[PDB]
RNA sequence: UAAUUGCGAUAACGAACGAGACCUUAACCUACUAAAUAGUGGUGCUAGCAUUUGCUGGUUAUCCACUUCUUAGAGGGACUAUCGGUUUCAAGCCGAUGGAAGUUUGAGGCAAUAACAGGUCUGUGAUGCCCUUAGACGUUCUGGGCCGCACGCGCGCUACACUGACGGAGCCAGCGAGUCUAACCUUGGCCGAGAGGUCUUGGUAAUCUUGUGAAACUCCGUCGUGCUGGGGAUAGAGCAUUGUAAUUAUUGCUCUUCAACGAGGAAUUCCUAGUAAGCGCAAGUCAUCAGCUUGCGUUGAUUACGUCCCUGCCCUUUGUACACACC
C-alpha cells in the first residue's frame, strides 16, 4: 500500500474530491494539469494554496482532483479548496503537526475559506415574485 | 407621438478608412511620441478607421516600433520600444 | 437465484419495521445478503392556488407526497422465498419480488 | 530565490510571484502608503491579494466592507448599469487592461495612483435635507470616512461608464484617464467636478 | 432576540428547586442529566432548559438570587 | 371475484370521533331539534367520553334571513 | 486652503427626521484637549478621524 | 500586417441595378442597401464571383462588379440551391426568382393588387391599412401612420 | 515524458489541427460548403470560411478523445447556442445535424475515428496515434 | 424583547387560545449501518506517448478492498458556549474568541377572538327560492365569435450598443417528467441547409433519455461611433410539423423587406445578502402553441444596520356634537 489521503472541497453545488498520494508531484484537474484551469484570471486563485506555502512541500506528494457540479468560478473555488484540505489532511496522517500547525495559520491568516466550505446557501424562490425577497409590482390605477 | 425631449444631432465626423501615402508615412514618424498606442488611440489621433487601426498595429509588430506589455482582445496594450 | 424485494412505502416507519424485519429473518437464517439499499426519496410537488375562483391575493400552496423507497437483495431457495411473501406486510407498505 | 523543477510544468513568472514577493499579476502592494490623513485604515493596502475575485462575504456586519482590498471595491462598481450586473470576470479583466495602461502612462505604481484618486475626490462636506414645509433648505455636515471612500469609488466608476459609453475609447483607458486625473487634480474629470460642486453647495448651504 | 419563554424558564426554576445537590455551572453535563431526570419532547427545548440552569448555577453561586 | 372482502369493526371511541359526530348532529337537526339543545348534547358526550375539548360550529340561515354562526365549545383546543 | 482634523471620541446619537445625520462630538489632534460637536453625513464609528473646512462650529439637531 | 499605399483607381458610391450602392465600407454590407439582397445573400454572391470579403467595395475594378450583379440577375445558373431565392414558384410560370431593386416593391404592388381584384381577405385586410398575419389590433399599432 | 490532449492548451490545439489538415487537404468537402450557418440559431454563415469544416473536424476529434462515445446528438447540444427569436426572449437551439454528421462521416474515411458499440463514434488507436502526435507538436513550438 | 417576550410591581389569584414551543427544508458529520440502480482505489485485458519507474483512457458478468465525495435510515451538534464591558445591576444588550452554523442559524408550513352584508350559485349529483322545461334557457351537430379596432390603461418581453453585435473555438448545473390496452421521454444509424422525416434502441426509471455538455459566461477573430454588421416590428415568396379541419397567417424553418427606439415627462414599484440584478433550465396548463406562473440552478453588486419626515401599524393618555363610526 502507499501513503494516501482523500479529500473534498465544497461550493455552492460543485465538489471537487482530492485524491492525495504520495509521488513526484503532478497536480491534475479531471485529466489536465493546473496551468490549463482557463478562466485565466481565477487560474491564479488555484496558485493561491501552493504560492502561500511554497512549491517544496508539494515535491512529495501528487494530487489528483475530480470536480463536478456548479459553473466555471465556483468549480474553481472547489479546487482550491480541496488543495489546502488535502495538504493539511496528508499532514495529519503522515508527518508531524509542525507543518501542519504552519500550515493552517498561513491558510486562515490569508483567506478564511481556503480549509472550510462557506455556510451561504441560494434561499428558495416565493411566490409573488421572481426572486427570493423580490415582488412583481403594485398597481392601483 | 411626444418626443419628452429635443434629442440634439451629433458633428457626424468622416473618419476615413483606407490610407494613402501622405497618411502611410504619417504614423510612422508619429507612432513614436506616444506613451500608450492602442486602437482608440488611432482613432481619436489621426482619422483612419478602427480596421486599419488594427491591421496597422500589428503592421508594426513584424519590423517592431512599439511594445507589448498584454495581448488580449478588445484591448490591445502597447509602448513605445525605446 | 438473485431475487430482489423492493419495498416502496410512503409511512417510513412501517417501512423501516418491515426492512428490519426482512434483514433480521436472513440473519438468523445465516445468509450473506445485500444489505438494505436506501434510493433518494420521490417528493410529488403539486402547486395549486388557494383560492377556489380567481379572485384575492395570488396565493399558492404546494402540496407534497413523499416516496421512499428501500431494496434488499437476497439468495435463498424457493421455499425460504415465497415466505418473506408470506409475511412482513403493513399498511402503506407495497412489497414487490421478482426473480432475476 | 529557488527554481524549484515538478511534474507539471511551473512557469518562471508565477514562481517568482510566489516566493520572491506576494504581488498582485504583476504589482506590489508596498510603498502606496496613502499620504491623506483620516483614510486610513478604511482603505485597504497591506493586505495583498492576487486577484481581485475574492468569495469574500461583508454585507454581514455594519463596517466590515472597509476590510475588503479597494481593488475588489473597484471592480464591485464597474459591475453596474443593469446588463453588467454579475460578470465580475469582465470587472478584473476592465480593472487589469486598466492598471497597464496606468503603468505606461504615469509610470508610478497603478495602486499607488487609485488610492491617491480615492483620496482626493473624496468630499469632505456635503448637504441634507431638513424639514422643508413650505420650501426645502439644504444644510451642510460633515462626511463620515467611510462614507468619503465610498463617494469616491461611485464617482470615479461613474464618470468612466458615462464617458465609454457611446464613443470609440474602451471602458478600459477611459478608466484609466478618469483615475489619472483624480491623482492629479485637473477639474475635467468627472469625479473631481462633482466634488468641487457638492462642496461649494456645502459652503454656500451653511 | 435571546429572551426565553416561560416554559423555559419554570422548567429551569423547577429543577433548580429539586435538584441542586446535582447538575453544575457546565452546560454538557447538564444536557446530558437533564434529559433522563425531565421528559422534554424536544431537543431544542432541553438545550435550552439545560442552558438557563445553567445561568442560573453562575447567579447562585454569587449571592442568592430572588425566587 | 374472491379478491375483495370487507370487514365490519366497532368503533373505539365513539365519542372520540369528529366524523360520527358530525352525522350525530346532523341527523339531529333534520329530525327537528333545536340547534342550540343538539350541538350541546354533542359537547357533552364528547368531554364525557374523555376528551380534552370540543367546539361545534353551525352556520347558516337560522330563524333569520341573514346567515349567521354560533360556537358551542368547551375546554380548550389548540389552532396552530 | 486651511483644513483641520478632528478625532470622534463619543457617539452622542441620530438626528434628522429621516434619521441619516450623527451627532458625534469630536477631539481635534492639533490644539489637543478643545472640543466640539459636529454632525456627520454617513457612517461614523469610534476612532474615525474627521477633516473639517472650518472648526468654528456648534451642533443643533435638524 | 500589410497595408497597401492606396490606388488611384479607388472610388465612392457607384451605380449597380440603378440604385445609389454605397462605398466607402464593404462589400458584404455593401450590396445590402439594395433592395432584394440582404446580408445572407450577399454574402453568397460575393463567394462564388471569388472577390475577396475583406476588402473595401470603393475599391474594385470593372470586371468583378457586372459579374457580381450577373449572378444576381441570374442566379440558379451559378449554383444557387433555389432556397436561397425570394420569389420562387412565383403565381404564374412555376419557376424560382430572385426579384431585385424595383423588382421588390413591383412584385408587392402587383400581388397587393391581384388580392384587392380577387376580393380575397388578406386584399382587403392590405385595403383598409390593417394587421393581416392575425396579430391583435385592440392596443397595438396606434400611431400606424 | 508522456504527451496527452490533456496535456495542451485546448485553444492552439484545435487551430493546430486545423491548420494542419488544410496544410494537408484530404479529408472531404461536402459540397454545401460556404452556404450554411452551422445551426439554426446562427443568422450568417462563419466568418472563416476558407475552412470551418477543418476547426470543427479539430473540435470534435478532441471531444471525441475527451469522452467515450458521441453520436451527433451530442453534438448539436454541444455546438448550439441561444437563438435571438426576435422580440420573443432567448433559447437554447440545436445545431446544424448535417455538418456533424458529415464531419464524423469524413472523420471515417480517413480513420481518425471508429464506430462503436452502445451507438456512436470513438477514438481508436491509429485515430488517437496522430491525435497524440501534434499534441506533441503542440507544446514544443513554445520553444 | 421579534413578540400582553420576560424581569418585576401590584385588588387580584389561578387559567385558556394566539406568540413561542412544534413540523418540513438548507447547512456539519473523513463518528454508526450499508450500497455493480452512486461511486472511489487496486488488480486483470487492452489503446497510445515516453519509454526508466510514469501519464491519460476504455472494458460487464475480470475480480478484490472501502464508503471521503453520492443516497438514505438511526443519531450527535448550537444552548447565544467562553471571555470583556453596560443595566434597579434582573430580564437582557454590545464586542471579541472558538465553531460548519451565533440577524429567534436561514427560508417556509401551521396560525387566535371578532368581522367584511369582500369573491365564487361559471368547481361540485352542495344548495333555498324564482324562471324555463318540447319550435325549452335541456343536451347535441354545423359554421362563426370570444382575437374583432378612432382611442385610454395594468402586468410584461425585446431593446436603444464597443462593459457591444457577429463567427469560430473553450466548457460547466440543479429542481424534475416520461409509455397498456396505451402509444410517452427518447439514445444510436441514415437523409435533408434548415425545420423535420426514416430504421431502430433504452427506460414503468439513483439504472435510459441525461454528465439533461443550458444560457449569461471565458479565449481568439471581424466590425467600428455611422439608426451602423445596434434593434427586428410590418410585409412578400416557399418548405415542414400538430391536428378531421389551420383561411382573420397555430407553430418551426429558408430568403427578402429593415419601422419606431439616440437612456424616456409628470409620476411610480421592488429590494438589506448568495440577497438585488443578469442568465437560462424543469414542471403546470398541452395533439400543436409561452413574451405567463410555480420552482431550480449559474454569475453575482452597490448602499443603511438608521428614523418616524411621507404612507401606514401597535400600546397608553387625552378631546369629541362621531356609532353604516372623518368617505
Ligand atoms: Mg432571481
Ligand atoms: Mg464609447
Ligand atoms: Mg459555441
Ligand atoms: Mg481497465
Ligand atoms: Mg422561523
Ligand atoms: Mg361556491
Ligand atoms: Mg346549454
Ligand atoms: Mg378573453
Ligand atoms: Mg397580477
Ligand atoms: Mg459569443
Ligand atoms: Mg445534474
Ligand atoms: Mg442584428
Ligand atoms: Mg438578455
Ligand atoms: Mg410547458
Ligand atoms: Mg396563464
Ligand atoms: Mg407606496
Ligand atoms: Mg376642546
Ligand atoms: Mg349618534
Ligand atoms: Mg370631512
Amino acid at each position: 500500500a502507499v501513503p494516501s489521503v482523500q479529500t473534498f472541497g465544497k461550493k455552492k453545488s460543485a465538489t471537487a474530491v482530492a485524491h492525495v498520494k504520495a509521488g513526484k508531484g503532478l497536480i491534475k484537474v479531471n485529466g489536465s494539469p493546473i496551468t490549463l484551469v482557463e478562466p485565466e484570471i481565477l487560474r491564479f486563485k488555484v496558485y493561491e494554496p501552493l504560492l502561500l506555502v511554497g512549491l517544496d512541500k508539494f515535491s512529495n506528494i501528487d494530487i489528483r482532483v475530480r470536480v463536478t457540479g456548479g459553473g466555471h468560478v465556483s468549480q474553481v473555488y472547489a479546487i482550491r479548496q480541496a488543495i489546502a484540505k488535502g495538504l493539511v489532511a496528508y499532514h495529519q496522517k503522515y508527518v508531524d503537526e509542525q507543518s501542519k500547525n504552519e500550515l493552517k495559520k498561513a491558510f486562515t491568516s490569508y483567506d478564511r475559506t481556503l480549509l472550510i466550505a462557506d455556510s451561504r446557501r441560494p434561499e428558495p424562490k416565493k411566490f409573488g415574485g421572481k426572486g427570493a425577497r423580490s415582488r412583481f409590482q403594485k398597481s392601483y390605477r | 407621438k411626444k418626443k419628452w425631449s429635443k434629442k440634439s444631432m451629433k458633428d457626424r465626423a468622416q473618419h476615413a478608412v483606407i490610407l494613402d501615402q501622405e497618411k502611410y508615412d504619417r504614423i510612422l514618424k508619429e507612432v513614436p511620441t506616444y506613451r500608450y498606442v492602442s486602437v482608440s488611440v488611432l482613432v481619436d489621433r489621426l482619422k483612419i478607421g478602427g480596421s486599419l487601426a488594427r491591421i496597422a498595429l500589428r503592421h508594426l509588430e513584424k519590423e517592431g516600433i512599439i511594445k507589448p506589455i498584454s495581448k488580449h482582445s478588445k484591448q490591445a496594450i502597447y509602448t513605445r520600444a525605446t | 437465484i438473485k431475487i430482489r424485494i423492493t419495498l416502496t412505502s410512503t409511512k417510513v416507519k412501517q417501512l423501516e419495521n418491515v426492512s428490519s424485519n426482512i434483514v433480521k429473518n436472513a440473519e438468523q437464517h445465516n445468509l450473506v445478503k445485500k444489505g438494505p439499499v436506501r434510493l433518494p426519496t420521490k417528493v410529488l410537488k403539486i402547486s395549486t392556488r388557494k383560492t377556489p375562483n380567481g379572485e384575492g391575493s395570488k396565493t399558492w400552496e404546494t402540496y407534497e407526497m413523499r416516496i421512499h423507497k428501500r431494496y434488499i437483495d437476497l439468495e435463498a431457495p424457493v421455499q425460504i422465498v415465497k415466505r418473506i411473501t408470506q409475511i412482513t406486510i403493513e399498511p402503506g407498505v407495497d412489497v414487490e419480488v421478482v426473480v432475476a | 530565490f529557488t527554481p524549484v523543477v515538478l511534474a507539471t510544468p511551473i512557469p518562471e513568472e508565477v514562481q517568482q510571484a510566489q516566493t520572491e514577493i506576494k504581488l498582485f499579476n504583476k504589482w506590489s502592494f508596498e510603498e502606496v502608503e496613502v499620504k491623506d490623513a483620516s483614510l486610513v485604515d478604511y482603505v485597504q493596502v497591506r493586505q495583498p491579494i492576487f486577484v481581485a475575485h475574492t468569495a469574500g462575504r461583508y454585507a454581514n456586519k455594519r463596517f466590515r466592507k472597509a476590510q475588503c482590498p479597494i481593488i475588489e471595491r473597484l471592480t464591485n462598481s464597474l459591475m453596474m448599469n443593469g446588463r453588467n450586473n454579475g460578470k465580475k470576470l469582465k470587472a478584473v479583466r476592465i480593472i487589469k487592461h486598466t492598471l497597464d495602461i496606468i503603468n505606461v502612462l504615469t509610470d508610478q505604481n497603478p495602486i499607488q495612483v487609485v488610492v491617491d484618486a480615492i483620496t482626493n475626490t473624496g468630499p469632505r462636506e456635503d448637504t441634507t435635507r431638513v424639514g422643508g414645509g413650505g420650501a426645502a433648505r439644504r444644510q451642510a455636515v460633515d462626511v463620515s470616512p467611510l462614507r468619503r471612500v465610498n463617494q469616491a469609488i461611485a464617482l470615479l466608476t461613474i464618470g468612466a461608464r458615462e464617458a465609454a459609453f457611446r464613443n470609440i475609447k474602451t471602458i478600459a483607458e477611459t478608466l484609466a484617464e478618469e483615475l489619472i486625473n483624480a491623482a492629479k487634480g485637473s477639474s475635467t474629470s468627472y469625479a473631481i467636478k462633482k466634488k468641487d460642486e457638492l462642496e461649494r453647495v456645502a459652503k454656500s448651504n451653511r | 432576540g435571546r429572551v426565553r419563554t416561560k416554559t423555559v424558564k419554570r422548567a429551569s426554576k423547577a429543577l433548580i428547586e429539586r435538584y441542586y445537590p446535582k447538575l453544575t455551572l457546565d452546560f454538557q453535563t447538564n444536557k446530558r442529566l437533564c434529559d433522563e431526570i425531565a421528559t422534554i419532547q424536544s431537543k431544542r427545548l432541553r438545550n435550552k432548559i439545560a442552558g438557563y440552569t445553567t445561568h442560573l448555577m453562575k447567579r447562585i453561586q454569587k449571592g442568592p438570587v430572588r425566587g | 371475484p374472491g379478491t375483495i372482502v370487507l370487514y365490519a369493526e366497532r368503533v373505539q371511541d365513539r365519542g372520540l370521533s369528529a366524523v360520527a359526530q358530525a352525522e350525530s348532529m346532523k341527523f339531529k337537526l333534520l329530525n327537528g331539534l333545536a340547534i342550540r339543545r343538539a350541538a350541546y348534547g354533542v359537547v357533552r358526550y364528547v368531554m364525557e367520553s374523555g376528551a380534552k375539548g370540543c367546539e361545534v360550529v353551525v352556520s347558516g340561515k337560522l330563524r333569520a334571513a341573514r346567515a349567521k354562526a354560533m360556537k358551542f365549545a368547551d375546554g380548550f383546543l389548540i389552532h396552530s | 486652503t486651511p483644513v483641520t482634523l478632528a478625532k470622534v471620541i463619543k457617539v452622542l446619537g441620530r438626528t434628522g427626521s429621516r434619521g441619516g445625520v450623527t451627532q458625534v462630538r469630536v477631539e481635534f489632534l492639533e490644539d489637543t484637549s478643545r472640543t466640539i460637536v459636529r454632525n456627520v453625513k454617513g457612517p461614523v464609528r469610534e476612532n474615525d478621524i474627521l477633516v473639517l473646512m472650518e472648526s468654528e462650529r456648534e451642533a443643533r439637531r435638524l | 500586417s500589410l497595408v497597401v499605399q492606396e490606388q488611384g483607381s479607388f472610388q465612392h458610391i457607384l451605380r449597380l441595378l440603378n440604385t445609389n450602392v454605397d462605398g466607402n465600407i464593404k462589400i458584404v454590407y455593401a450590396l445590402t442597401t439594395i433592395k432584394g439582397v440582404g446580408r445572407r445573400y450577399s454574402n453568397l454572391v460575393c463567394k462564388k464571383a471569388d472577390v475577396d470579403l475583406h476588402k473595401r467595395a470603393g475599391e474594385l475594378t470593372q470586371e468583378e462588379l457586372e459579374r457580381i450583379v450577373q449572378i444576381m440577375q441570374n442566379p440558379t445558373h451559378y449554383k444557387i440551391p433555389a432556397w436561397f431565392l425570394n420569389r420562387q414558384n412565383d403565381i404564374t410560370d412555376g419557376k424560382d426568382y430572385h426579384t431585385l431593386a424595383n423588382n421588390v416593391e413591383s412584385k408587392l404592388r402587383d400581388d397587393l393588387e391581384r388580392l384587392k381584384k380577387i376580393r380575397a381577405h388578406r386584399g382587403i385586410r392590405h385595403f383598409w391599412g390593417l394587421r393581416v398575419r392575425g396579430q391583435h389590433t385592440k392596443t397595438t399599432g396606434r400611431r400606424r401612420a | 515524458p508522456g504527451v496527452s490532449v490533456r496535456d495542451v492548451a485546448a485553444q492552439d490545439f484545435i487551430n493546430a489541427y486545423a491548420s494542419f489538415l488544410q496544410r494537408q487537404g484530404k479529408l472531404e468537402v461536402p459540397g454545401y460548403v460556404d452556404i450554411v450557418k452551422t445551426s439554426s440559431g446562427n443568422e450568417m454563415p462563419p466568418q472563416d470560411a476558407e475552412g470551418w469544416f477543418y476547426k470543427r473536424a479539430a473540435s470534435v476529434a478532441r471531444h471525441i478523445y475527451m469522452r467515450k462515445q458521441v453520436g451527433v446528438g451530442k453534438l448539436n447540444k454541444l455546438y448550439g447556442g441561444a437563438k435571438s427569436r426576435g422580440v420573443r426572449p432567448y433559447k437554447h437551439i440545436d445545431a446544424s445535424g448535417s455538418i456533424n454528421r458529415k464531419v464524423l462521416q469524413a472523420l471515417e474515411k480517413i480513420g481518425i475515428v471508429e464506430i462503436s458499440p452502445k451507438g456512436g463514434r470513438r477514438i481508436s488507436e491509429n485515430g488517437q496515434r496522430d491525435l497524440d502526435r501534434i499534441a506533441a507538436q503542440t507544446l514544443e513550438e513554445d520553444e
